[PDB]
């Protein structure tokens, strides 16, 4: 009675992994950027429901290597510190120091090389404490903290690290489905659905325990986990209003610089005018409380509802994992929060948070690089909107920061896409035959 | 109107916009995205490849010799053209497409021999 | 007689070169050339999926049953066929090309469509 | 029944195996395999460009209007399709094959015209 | 052999024998005598096939 | 206590190795197989690795 037909350009897809192309308008938006975004155009699907899924979307490895990849090859034309690790003896600074400062900055004065062999000269600089370590105990002699591991390179300071948004285009044959669900949590059947030609720009803001300058939701705060009853996981807070957040590195410094070798140039501070103080940063206290409530409301609808919610600063490890990292004005700081999760919930005042400085970090979770971000003249000032936070899990829940893993920064924008494969030839019966 | 919005339509609807989709297959760093075109332009030509011996090479709609075994789909032509999305359809004979696909490679191989020996 | 040779002769003795253009479509340091390739390719498959599309696959020339409105060009067959070379041809049909690929695409869907329904 | 498990068969046993063949033409570290990925597309395009051309396109067995001059081959078809494996064949028509082409492109130049001169 | 190791440079490990516990004496391989022996009559039978018998 | 057969075979050999400070050096020493050393000068213990 009926006959097999077979039809070709059928609107059928399956799941898929594929590589997708970056498309753009420094380390961000290389030349290796198609130079678009046109008009992504939206075809909402209407009476269609996919099973989505983030920590599973392989967009987010591809992103994580992409940075990792772009970050590293800024660094390839830049000098390298290695003549500079050498025993540097350290005294105390000869300035008006507050008690928060003590000790925090050393004046060490070193032999350098210069652009002659036969030639040598005497440079001192300031360094923070954290960014040296001590030569035999207790004494004048301190070394680099980073020459005892990999070798340091400095970053090319015409270089800007201010993250620039870069959209993320499927090749032909692929296609990306957008979830638009507004209280969608990251898993599972996603209503409405829509396909996209590339995704919006993504910012690749790089921080810790707050998120920053990230996508809002829409309606109400969204809690997202890939299993809520599991310790091991991280949750995944999306805020619904942003919390403004003030920093701040108010010391006017004079930066200073040598020739270490032809066309090597390094960049110090030379000094400090003015008194020196903390580096700190600022959130509404009313503010902060408010977003607070809102959490521990959605919160509860996961945990006992007749509960007590409890928030904590960061048990332990390293500088990395305990504060709160992100880059400001070029510099990177190391924030306390200890001012912001500290309270329990049971059924124009601003909070200061005390910010650390360092010159010499990692970056990414890795052990054989590390850079020196060269130090900025003048006095810094930024200003960001907090997004959404990373907490871990400890009757009463506690909840502390965590973050230490970047790919769950970059799971926070790319929850809502999907890569699938278009999949057109297909056979179904008809009435009709040759 | 555009790429896929029929996806949530009805097969006998969506059976209309076949050239939509059909046009929207085709278009060290950048290694990884030559390697991506290569391959697509591979499965391409496999699907390409595909209709051809299958005796259905240039047309959207190929019509064939070889009939439905109800024991694959027992649905009628009102549940499966009316009630039904081609995403639905194709969950439903996913385990069934190799057997169709050997038996349509059959019917075609057997009709050219006999083309052929209707020329002499 | 070569690739191109007849590009300055009128059309209607250019035509009958058509399967010499035809046959010279095909065939870090070293990356470019590999990424021409691909696209000369990719170039190359968009053409041929057009002629699909219009059911002109397989034949270099292919009548349609779209008619010419007068609007596009009012030349008559002697004009066009006979003084004209292709490459005037193409300066003045440029900007009413993506109407008739639009009217070609229909037509042969709607082809399609009667056909299966005569075959039931 | 495998890829060329027919290579030591007869021509006439052979010719029924030609699908098996056809699915197993399609599918700095890593270059050479992006440069014999991309000649392997070229190869095969060509070889279908060329079917295009002679108005083989779609077929793995396609009848022309070229008769076999003797002088290429006098053997007749009990010795053709009854004892020689393809191989042979091969060797033994190899330099009257760019003849062979020739003629096939001619006539279906001739072939296209009369048929547009007759859809008039 | 004992293995010691000193860094030459910054995270760059240099490995090499430090010292030697015991007697010193020679690297050395043993070949079945027997095996052999039958192994190049076999190669010298397969080689008259192509120089003189 | 050396096997006979392996007598000038080996060598203990005495350098200044870099370190990880590049103003400081160290005393190193090692078992060289006479194979990897070359002399320099004669009726001197002046060697160096071979491929330098
Ligand atoms: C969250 O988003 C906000 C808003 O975008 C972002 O704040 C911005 O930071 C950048 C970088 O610090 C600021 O850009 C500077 O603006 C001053 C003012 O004129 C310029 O003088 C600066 O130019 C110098 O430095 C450049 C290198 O960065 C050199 O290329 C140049 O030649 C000059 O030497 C520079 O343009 C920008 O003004 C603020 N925006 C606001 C509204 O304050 C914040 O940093 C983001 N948060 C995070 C964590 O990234
Ligand atoms: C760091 O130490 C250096 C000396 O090693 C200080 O520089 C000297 O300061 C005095 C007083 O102003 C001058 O007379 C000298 O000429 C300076 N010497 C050099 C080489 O510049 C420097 O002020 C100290 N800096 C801090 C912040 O303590
Ligand atoms: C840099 O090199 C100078 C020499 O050019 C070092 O000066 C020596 O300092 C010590 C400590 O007082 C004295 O005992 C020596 O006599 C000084 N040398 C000479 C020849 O004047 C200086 O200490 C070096 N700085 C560092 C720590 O790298
Ligand atoms: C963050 O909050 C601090 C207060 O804790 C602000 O510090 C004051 O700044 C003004 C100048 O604008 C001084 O006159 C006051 O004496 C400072 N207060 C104290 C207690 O020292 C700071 O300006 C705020 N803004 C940020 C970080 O941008
Ligand atoms: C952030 O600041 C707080 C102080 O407000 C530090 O907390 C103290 O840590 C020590 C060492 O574990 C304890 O003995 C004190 O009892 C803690 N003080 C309070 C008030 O609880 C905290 O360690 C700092 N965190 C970071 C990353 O610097
Ligand atoms: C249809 O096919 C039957 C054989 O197929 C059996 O069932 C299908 C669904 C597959 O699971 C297959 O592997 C099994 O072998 C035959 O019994 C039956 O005769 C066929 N009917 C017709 C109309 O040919
Ligand atoms: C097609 O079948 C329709 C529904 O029938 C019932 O549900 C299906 C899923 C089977 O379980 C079947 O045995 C049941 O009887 C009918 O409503 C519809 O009218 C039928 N259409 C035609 C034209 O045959
Ligand atoms: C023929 O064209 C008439 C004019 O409409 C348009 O403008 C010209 C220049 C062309 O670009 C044409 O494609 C546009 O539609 C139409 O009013 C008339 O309906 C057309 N007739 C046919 C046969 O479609
Ligand atoms: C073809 O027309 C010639 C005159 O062409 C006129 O102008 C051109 C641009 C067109 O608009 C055309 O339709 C006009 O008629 C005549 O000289 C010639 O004889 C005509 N040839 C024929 C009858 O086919
Ligand atoms: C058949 O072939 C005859 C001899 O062909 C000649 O030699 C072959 C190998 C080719 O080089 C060919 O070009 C030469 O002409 C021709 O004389 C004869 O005309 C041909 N007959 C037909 C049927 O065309
Ligand atoms: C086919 O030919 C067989 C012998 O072939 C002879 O030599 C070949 C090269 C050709 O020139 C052929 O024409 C000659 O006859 C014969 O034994 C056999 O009987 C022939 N069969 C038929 C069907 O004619
Ligand atoms: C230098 O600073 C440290 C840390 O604040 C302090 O313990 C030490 O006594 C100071 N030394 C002098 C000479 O001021
Ligand atoms: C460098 O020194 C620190 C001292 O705290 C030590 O923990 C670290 O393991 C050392 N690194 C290497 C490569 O030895
Ligand atoms: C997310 O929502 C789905 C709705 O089907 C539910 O099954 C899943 O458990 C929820 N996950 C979390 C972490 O809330
Ligand atoms: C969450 O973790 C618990 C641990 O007891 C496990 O039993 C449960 O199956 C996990 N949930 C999911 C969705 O895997
Ligand atoms: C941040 O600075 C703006 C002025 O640019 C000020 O209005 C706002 O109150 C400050 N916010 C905080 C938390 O200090
Ligand atoms: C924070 O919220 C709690 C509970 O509603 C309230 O008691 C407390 O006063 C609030 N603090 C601020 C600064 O608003
Ligand atoms: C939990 O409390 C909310 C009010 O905040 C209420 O609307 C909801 O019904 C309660 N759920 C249960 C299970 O008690
Ligand atoms: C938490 O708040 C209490 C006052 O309620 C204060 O005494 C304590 O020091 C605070 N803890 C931290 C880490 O700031
Ligand atoms: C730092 O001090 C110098 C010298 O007085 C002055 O020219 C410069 O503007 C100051 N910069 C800031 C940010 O105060
Ligand atoms: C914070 O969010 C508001 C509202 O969307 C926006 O106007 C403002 O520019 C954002 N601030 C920053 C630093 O991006
Ligand atoms: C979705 O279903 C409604 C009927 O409930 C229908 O009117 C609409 O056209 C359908 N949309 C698509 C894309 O098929
Ligand atoms: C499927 O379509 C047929 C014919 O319109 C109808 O009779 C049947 O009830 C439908 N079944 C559903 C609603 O799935
Ligand atoms: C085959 O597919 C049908 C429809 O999806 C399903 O019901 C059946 O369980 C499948 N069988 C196997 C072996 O997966
Ligand atoms: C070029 O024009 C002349 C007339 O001036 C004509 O005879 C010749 O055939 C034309 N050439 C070609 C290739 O058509
Ligand atoms: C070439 O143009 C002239 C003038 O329009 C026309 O008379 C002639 O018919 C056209 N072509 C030929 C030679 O047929
Ligand atoms: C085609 O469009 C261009 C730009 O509007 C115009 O200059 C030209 O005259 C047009 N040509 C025709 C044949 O209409
Ligand atoms: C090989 O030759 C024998 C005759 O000697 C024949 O029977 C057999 O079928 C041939 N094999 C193949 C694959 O044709
Ligand atoms: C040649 O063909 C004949 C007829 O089929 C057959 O009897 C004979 O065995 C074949 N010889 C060879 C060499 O295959
Ligand atoms: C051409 O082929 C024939 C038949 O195989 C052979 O006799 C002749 O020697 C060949 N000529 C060449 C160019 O080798
Ligand atoms: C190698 O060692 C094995 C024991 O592991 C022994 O049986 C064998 O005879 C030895 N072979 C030779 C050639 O010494
Ligand atoms: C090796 O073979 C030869 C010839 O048979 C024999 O004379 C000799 O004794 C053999 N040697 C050994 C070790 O078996
Ligand atoms: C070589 O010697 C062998 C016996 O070892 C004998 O079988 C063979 O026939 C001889 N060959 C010749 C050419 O003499
Ligand atoms: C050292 O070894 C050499 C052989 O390399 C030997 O000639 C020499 O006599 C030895 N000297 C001593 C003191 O053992």
């Amino acid at each position: 009675n009926l006959w097999v037909t077979v039809y070709y350009g059928v609107p059928v897809w399956k799941d898929a992994e594929t590589t997708l192309f970056c498309a753009s308008d420094n380390v961000w938006a290389t030349h290796a950027c198609v130079p678009t975004d046109p008009n992504p155009q939206e075809i909402h699907l209407e009476n269609v429901t996919e099973e989505f899924n983030m920590w599973k979307n392989n967009m987010v490895e591809q992103m994580h290597e992409d940075i990792i990849s772009l970050w590293d090859q800024s660094l390839k034309p830049c000098v390298k510190l290695t003549p500079l690790c050498v025993t540097l003896q350290c005294t105390n600074v000869t300035n008006n120091i507050t008690d928060d400062m003590r000790g925090e900055l050393k004046n060490c004065s070193f032999n350098a090389t210069t652009e002659l062999r036969n030639k040598r000269q005497k440079v001192y600089s300031l360094f923070y404490r954290l960014d040296i370590v001590p030569m035999g105990e207790n004494s004048t002699n301190y070394r680099l903290i980073n020459c005892n591991t990999s070798a340091i390179t400095q970053a090319c300071p015409k270089v800007s690290f201010e993250p620039i948004p870069i959209h993320y285009c499927a090749p032909a044959g692929f296609a990306i489905l957008k979830c638009k669900d507004k209280k969608f949590n990251g898993t599972g059947p996603c209503p409405s659905v829509s396909t996209v030609q590339c995704t919006h720009g993504i910012k690749p803001v790089v921080s810790t325990q707050l998120l920053l300058n990230g996508s809002l939701a829409e309606e109400e705060v969204i809690i997202r986990s890939e299993n809520i009853t599991n310790n091991a996981k991280n949750i995944l807070v999306q805020l619904n209003t942003p919390v403004q957040i003030n920093c701040t590195r108010p010391n006017n410094n004079t930066v200073k610089s040598i020739r270490i070798g032809p066309g090597q140039a390094f960049y110090y501070t030379g000094d400090i005018i003015g008194d020196i103080r903390q580096a700190h940063c600022n959130v509404s206290k009313a503010t902060w409380n408010e977003t607070l409530g809102k959490v521990v409301k959605q919160l509860r609808k996961h945990f006992g509802n007749n509960t007590i919610i409890r928030f904590a600063q960061s048990s332990g490890g390293d500088l990395e994992v305990t504060t709160h990292s992100f880059n400001c004005g070029g510099e990177f700081f190391y924030c306390n929060t200890s001012g912001l999760f500290n309270s329990t919930w049971i059924s124009n005042d601003s909070i200061t948070l005390p910010c650390r400085i360092k010159q010499i970090i990692n970056m990414w979770q890795r052990i054989g690089q590390a850079m020196y971000a060269p130090p900025i003249q003048g006095v810094i000032r930024c200003v960001s909107n907090i997004t959404g936070l990373i907490l871990t899990r400890d009757t009463t829940e506690t909840f502390r920061p965590g973050g230490g893993d970047m790919r769950d920064n970059w799971r926070s924008e790319l929850y809502k896409y999907k890569v699938v494969k278009i999949e057109p030839l297909g056979v179904a019966p008809t009435r009709c035959k040759r | 109107l555009g790429f896929l919005g029929a996806a949530g339509s009805t097969m006998g609807a969506a059976s209309m916009t076949l050239t939509v989709q059909a046009r929207n297959l085709l278009s060290h760093w950048g290694i990884k995205q030559l390697q991506a075109r290569v391959l697509a332009v591979e499965h391409y030509l496999r699907d390409q490849q595909l209709l051809g011996i299958w005796g259905c090479s240039g047309k959207l709609i190929c019509c064939t010799n070889v009939p439905w075994n109800s024991s694959w789909s027992n649905r009628n032509l009102s549940e499966i053209w009316d009630n039904m999305t081609w995403l639905q359809w194709d969950k439903e004979i996913s385990n069934y497409t190799q057997i169709i696909y050997g038996l349509l490679e059959e019917s075609q191989n057997q009709q050219e021999k006999n083309e052929q020996d209707l020329l002499a």
